């Protein structure tokens, strides 16, 4: 039980008690991005190429 | 209408619990992976513990202790001995035992060699298929995770047949941690006189059931299934030592196992859980020539005397399955704590 | 969040104009489409299904479509007649037929462009349009064959919107001519492609309701559709009032429909008492919507599993007896549930509840056991088209047997697709 | 002084924002016409609380947060609630269509149509920062926008923000309150693609508050009001050392630095106590070692799970009101002997403790009692992996029938995100593992 590091203010008290010792680029983002909205127009076509059927 | 899920197959005690349950027309068996049932027979292999208590609605319980296999796996149960005040190293009822890796190998040694120097009782047995031996080398060589523990060099042996056994005892913990010690044991005993000379023989050192039958001279010769119950041990304790079951033993047996469970209560209890458990253990003891008992080991997924299946399968249903779930003289002893 | 309704045919009509003639007395709302409610619940998601015609007259967002007049004149002159917009009862003079082919190919064709000018006319008028709702009946030729067109062309206009259908499956119990197998089995494949969610309402089911249930000797059409109405003010509950959950087509059917082509559900209502003073319990409420005979499919849930499950209570009760009973009846049959699919059932509340009644209960149930009606419509279009019986009907308005045999093919496809989520 | 901006995503995010910012106001002194009478430095100042309120000439203290949600109901009940004076219109960032549910509608479809603008409106907001920390981030595992949009914007973060920490406040998904039956799919979907980019994250389980709410709060159904206000209490613990004088967790850094060793492991549990029922009227008072002990209780904590079958890695003790550190360090030596405690090897086995004399503040005519002393304990423990577990295995139940897959690849999300997600969380779990053996 060992208290270290012990800070006082008007507002409060902090301290230390020791019991026992021991990314994607934004063109990449925008890649994946377009790349999904790309699957969702190609569905859209064959939907439509359906019904144009 | 209760609802529950049998998730090990092997159990006996649990095929005959399923069966009661089934047989009040109160209780209704789910499939293994269907989440909405209020009591669980789970595997004794990683059950799935963070998954209980999550279904809103559903008071749910399961059949084992999260954390009992501290108790039940020899070198834990060493482990917690040792550094458990509660018990101590200085442990009167628990042979002095050390584990150790294919650490304590120089801790082992550090005693052996008083025992060899002193003629004493060096007979040491290695456990985790086991050796009895006198010689460290040849202890350690077999080793190459076990445990090694003194051999009760001067055990009781009941007689006619100057033999061995060993005390087994079923103990019953419920949801509020009771501890409920079944009044009916059973005495596993070896056929074959007790050699105190040939270590090599395993039928005279061993009271294993399945040694017994595969590995014996006299099988069931003076008890059917080398099994002898509480009736017939206390009427020779009282014929042949002039004393009973309960004052030689019972008083001892009942220490033990309220010192063992109340060691770990606070690591395993489910009183503030989102979950309840509950389980059956199976307590092994050995007694030696002036009436001492010793405990052997703690096994959480034992079988029951096949005399014993229907008394205390209902005896688990009525104290630990009712108990939390209502349908609409006790066979177990309270121990107090 | 607009739903543009359109009701199609003799039977989308006459229950059409009873579920506004419903919903417009709980909103407050009177023949002249003029506000005397009580409670502002009523006002606050009005727009979803009304529109706000300057004076503060609220106009149903709807559109009447078929083939002939007579069923539209007689609503015109029925009792709400005078909400409905003027300009969207659309109408031709030669009816159908009872003739799929009719309404989908030849008289339908000449008339659904005007239709299609009025949906986009409601859709402009709509600040944020998430779909469409259509009632109509499989058994004849408008509301089935020309119906289905209608769908079509709007998934064409409108893509990325939900379509939704109340679909009413015709019984020889309960019949007009004999080709009805022939009509329903041709548009139940338009719905498998193009709706999102479609709630099954089985004249047979009706019937029996109101003969054994009801006690009604002789029922009529429009006891069938008092029951239709009711259940379709109940399944539009979280559209039409103020709730934890927002009025959302949408949001709905991605959590009830796992798989593309199983969106057929079995709705149900409780109570339905021949006795009507008497209060019902929560646990009563929840005993009778799960209850088979108050289900509306003429489908046995037991003989199949649950997908998914929605339910809405209305009226005022304890929200905490109603979670216990409906966790209750789960947990005590919950071998009726698919397992794979964890807390497959919802449940909605609405303080309001339906006229002449304390509280009410909703059921919408996507059930595997739905297999079964598709199966009694194929076995019926099966023995006359064994014979090819009354065909001449249709191949005189220019269809083949090969566009009958491809939906027979669709039709048992359908059905084996359930059976392969149920038991193999 | 070093501010911190805080973003509310989808409903869930919003309305505990709201809850948070009305407790803040109500700690600070802050009106809800954005006067401050006791900040005496007008229309600037860098005092502690500046850290969350930038302030006008006019002398308003404006929360340094925003809004965003795909459909304005929840949005412009904030434009027109009790604050409504605080924020101006560029905050709350409203669309017309939601996620419906959805991870995929709410990132690929709708995501990419309003993420410029988010990320605009949040660079306003950071032009205004003298030495921006880094970010908040309040959200919903389960909904589309909370799931979905927020694992977008938290990637944009890291790219425009690179130095910057990111912190998250995650509702975990609960049956007894859910909304969705995909929210497993959008969960898991949604911890992948924002792990690389989450410094730490606490996660509050519905279930855990709704439990807390019913028993200690004796509400039969808790509402979301009643589950917001409780939680913002905890948030208000956890971010009171960014607002007030002290010395422990000062930035946003000190949390990486004192809760997470291992960056991938990065989700401290959360413990409160005490929560005590405001018509109680006259409540005993609980101690320093009593709320100290319930800090061990399973049923305090912010996820329901068994720390006694893990590992800690560390462990920070936040009170509130009347504690002085001598009862603290005798409530730890009790604690210590009774209750099991076992550290990872690799980390030494202690406590770090902040104290704030001022007592939680409680909303006027909440459920919540005011008390004299509160504590929050933030433990990094590997017990918190039971419910990554409990996730995982609702998600594997669906996946293995592809349930519900089609409307996400409806979306234009390929069904492969979902195995590379799941993928994910089983090296997750096995890293919990490893730690809590
Ligand atoms: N604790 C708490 N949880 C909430 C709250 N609101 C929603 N949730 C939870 O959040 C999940 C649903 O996500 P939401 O945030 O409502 O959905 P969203 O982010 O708005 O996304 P979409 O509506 O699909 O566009 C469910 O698990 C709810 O239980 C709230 O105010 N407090
Ligand atoms: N220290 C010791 N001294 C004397 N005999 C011992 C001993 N340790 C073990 N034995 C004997 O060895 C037998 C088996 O030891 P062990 O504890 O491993 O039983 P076991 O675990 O293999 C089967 P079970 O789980 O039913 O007990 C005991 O029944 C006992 O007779
Ligand atoms: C529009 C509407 N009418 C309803 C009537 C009854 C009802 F229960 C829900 C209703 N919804 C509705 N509206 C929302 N806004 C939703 F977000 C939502 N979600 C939902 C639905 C079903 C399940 C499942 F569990 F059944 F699968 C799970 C989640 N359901
Ligand atoms: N429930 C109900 N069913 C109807 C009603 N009118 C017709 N039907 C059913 O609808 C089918 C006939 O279709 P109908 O709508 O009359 O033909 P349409 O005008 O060409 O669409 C048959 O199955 C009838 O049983 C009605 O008012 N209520
Ligand atoms: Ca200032
Ligand atoms: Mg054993
Ligand atoms: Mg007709
Ligand atoms: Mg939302």
């Amino acid at each position: 039980m060992e208290v270290i590091e012990l800070n006082k203010c008007t507002s409060g008290q902090s301290f230390e008690v020791i019991l026992k010792p021991p990314d994607p680029s934004l063109e990449e983002i925008q890649k994946k991005l377009e790349a999904a909205e790309e699957r969702r127009k190609y569905q859209e076509a064959e939907l439509l190429k359906h019904l144009a059927e | 209408m209760y609802t529950f899920v049998v998730r090990d197959e092997n159990s006996s005690v649990y095929a005959e619990v399923s069966r009661l349950l089934l047989a009040t027309g109160q209780w209704k068996r789910l499939r293994k992976d269907n989440p909405r049932f209020n009591l669980m027979l789970g595997e004794r292999n990683r059950l799935p513990f963070g998954r209980l208590g999550h279904e809103p609605g559903l008071v749910q319980l399961v059949n084992y202790y999260r954390g009992a296999d501290k108790l039940c796996r020899k070198a834990s149960l060493v482990k917690l001995i040792k550094t458990s005040p509660e018990l101590s190293e200085s442990c009167t009822w628990f042979p002095e035992s050390y584990v150790i890796y294919p650490d304590e190998r120089e801790v082992f040694l550090a005693a052996y060699n008083r025992r060899r120097e002193g003629r004493e009782g060096n007979v040491w047995i290695a456990k985790s298929g086991i050796l009895i031996s006198s010689e460290a080398s040849e202890l350690l060589d077999f080793i190459d995770v076990h445990v090694i523990q003194k051999y009760l060099e001067k055990p009781l042996l009941l007689e006619p047949g100057h033999r061995k056994f060993d005390i087994r005892s079923w103990v019953l913990v419920d949801h509020l941690y009771n501890i409920y010690l079944y009044r009916e044991g059973v005495l596993r005993t070896s056929s074959e006189p007790y050699n105190s000379a040939n270590f090599q023989d395993k039928t005279c050192h061993l009271t294993n059931h399945c040694i017994q039958k595969e590995y014996s001279k006299n099988y069931g010769r003076y008890e059917e299934g080398n099994e002898m119950f509480f009736e017939e041990f206390n009427q020779y304790l009282m014929d042949a030592l002039n004393t009973t079951l309960e004052n030689s033993i019972l008083l001892q047996i009942k220490h033990i196992i309220r010192s063992c469970l109340m060691c770990i209560e606070p690591a395993i209890s489910t009183k503030h859980l989102h979950y309840q458990s509950f389980q059956l253990f199976g307590f092994d003891f050995m007694v030696d020539e002036e009436l001492k008992v010793w405990l052997i080991e703690v096994n959480g997924a034992p079988a029951c005397a096949q005399k014993l299946y229907a008394e205390l399968c209902q005896g688990i249903v009525d104290v630990a399955i009712s108990s939390v779930f209502p349908l609409a003289t006790s066979i177990f002893i309270k121990l107090h704590h | 969040r607009e739903i543009v309704h359109i009701q199609a045919g003799q039977c989308g009509n006459q229950i059409g104009a009873k579920f506004w003639e419903v919903i417009s007395d709980e909103h407050g709302i009177d023949p002249t489409g003029s506000y005397h409610g009580d409670s502002d619940l009523q006002l606050e998601r009005i727009n979803v299904y009304y529109n706000e015609a300057t004076g503060n007259k609220y106009v149903p967002r709807a559109i009447l479509v078929d083939l002939e007049p007579g069923t539209m004149d007689s609503v015109r002159s029925g009792p709400f007649g005078q909400i409905f917009r003027p300009d969207n009862f659309v109408f031709g003079q030669s009816g159908a037929g009872n003739n799929w082919a009719k309404g989908h190919y030849t008289e339908g064709a000449e008339l659904v462009d005007s239709v299609l000018d009025v949906v986009r006319k409601e859709s402009e008028s709509c600040d944020c349009l998430q779909g469409f709702q259509l009632t109509h009946s499989l058994g004849g030729g408008t509301g089935s064959g020309m119906g289905t067109l209608l769908i079509s062309k709007i998934r064409e206009e409108y893509p990325d919107r939900i379509m939704n259908t109340f679909s009413v499956m015709p019984s020889p119990k309960v019949s007009d001519t004999v080709v009805e197998p022939y009509n329903a089995t041709l548009s139940v494949h338009q719905l498998v492609e193009n709706t999102d969610e479609t709630y099954c309402i089985d004249n047979e089911a009706l019937y029996d309701i109101c003969f054994r249930t009801l006690k009604l000797t002789t029922p009529t059409y429009g006891d069938l559709n008092h029951l239709v109405s009711a259940t379709m003010s109940g399944v539009t509950t979280c559209l039409r009032f103020p709730g934890q959950l927002n009025a959302d087509l949408r949001k709905l059917a991605v959590n009830m429909v796992p798989f593309p082509r199983l969106h057929f559900f079995m709705p149900g209502f409780a109570p339905l008492t021949s006795q009507q003073y008497r209060a019902l319990t929560v646990p009563e409420l929840t005993q009778q919507m799960f209850d088979s005979k108050n289900m509306m499919a003429a489908c046995d849930p037991r003989h199949g599993r649950y997908l998914t499950v929605a339910a809405i209570f209305r009226g005022r009760m304890s929200m905490k007896e109603v979670d216990e009973q409906m966790l209750n009846v789960q947990n005590k049959n919950s071998s009726y549930f698919v397992e794979w699919i964890p807390n497959n059932v919802k449940t909605a509340v609405c303080d309001i509840p339906p006229r002449g009644l304390k509280m009410s209960a909703t059921f919408i149930g996507n059930s595997t056991a739905i297999q079964e009606l598709f199966k009694r419509i194929s076995e019926q279009f099966t023995a006359m088209f064994r014979r090819k019986a009354f065909l001449h009907w249709y191949t005189g308005e220019g269809m083949d047997e090969m566009e009958f045999t491809e939906a027979e093919s669709n039709m048992n496809d359908l059905v084996s697709e359930y059976q392969q989520y149920q038991d193999a | 002084m070093r501010e911190c901006i805080s973003i509310h995503v989808g409903q869930a995010g919003v309305q505990i924002g709201n809850a948070c910012w009305e407790l803040y106001c109500l700690e600070h002194g802050i009106q809800p016409d954005g006067q401050m009478p006791s900040d005496k430095t007008i229309g600037g100042g860098d005092d502690s609380f500046n850290t969350f309120f930038s302030e006008t000439g006019a002398g308003k203290h404006v929360p340094r947060a925003v809004f965003v949600d795909l459909e304005p109901t929840v949005i412009d009940e904030v434009r027109t609630g009790t604050y409504r004076q605080l924020f101006h219109p560029e905050q709350l960032i409203t669309g017309k269509e939601d996620a419906a549910n959805n991870y995929a509608r709410g990132h690929y479809t709708i995501g990419k149509e309003i993420i410029d603008l988010v990320l605009d409106r949040i660079r306003k907001l950071a032009d205004q920062c003298t030495g921006l920390q880094g970010f908040l981030v309040f959200h919903s595992f389960g909904g589309g926008t909370g799931s979905g949009f927020t694992s977008l914007l938290m990637e944009r973060l890291s790219v425009d923000y690179g130095k910057k920490s990111k912190l998250e406040f995650s509702i975990y998904p609960a049956p007894q309150v859910s909304t969705a039956v995909v929210e497993p799919y959008n969960s898991i979907l949604t911890t992948h693609t924002t792990l690389e980019h989450s410094d730490c994250a606490f996660m509050v389980d519905n279930e855990a508050i709704y439990d807390i709410c019913r028993r200690n709060l004796d509400i039969e159904r808790p509402t979301y009001t009643n589950l917001n206000r409780l939680i913002s209490q905890i948030v208000s613990s956890i971010t009171a050392s960014l607002r007030f004088d002290g010395a422990l967790n000062v930035d946003l850094t000190e949390f990486q630095t004192n809760l997470v060793p291992y960056p991938r492991i990065h989700f401290p549990l959360a413990t409160y106590a005490p929560v005590i029922s405001a018509e109680k009227a006259y409540h005993e008072q609980l101690s320093v070692a009593e709320i100290t002990n319930a800090c061990f209780e399973p049923a305090n904590q912010m996820v329901k799970c068994d720390p006694r079958h893990g590992k800690y890695m560390a462990c920070c003790l936040l009170y509130r009101g009347d504690v002085v550190p001598k009862d603290v360090n005798a409530a730890i030596a009790t604690i210590k002997t009774k209750r099991s405690i076992q550290f990872v090897d690799w980390c030494p086995t202690g406590f770090k403790v902040g104290i704030n004399y001022q007592p939680p503040t409680v909303v006027p005519g909440g459920d919540l009692a005011k008390v004299q002393r509160a504590v929050c304990m933030l433990s990094n423990t590997t017990a918190i992996a039971e419910a990554w577990a409990r996730l995982d295995h609702k998600f594997d139940l669906m996946y293995a029938k592809r349930a519900f897959v089609h409307w996400y690849v409806g979306e234009g999300m390929e069904e492969g995100e979902f195995s590379e997600a799941r993928e994910d969380m089983a090296a997750l779990e096995k890293d919990y593992e490893e730690v809590g053996v």
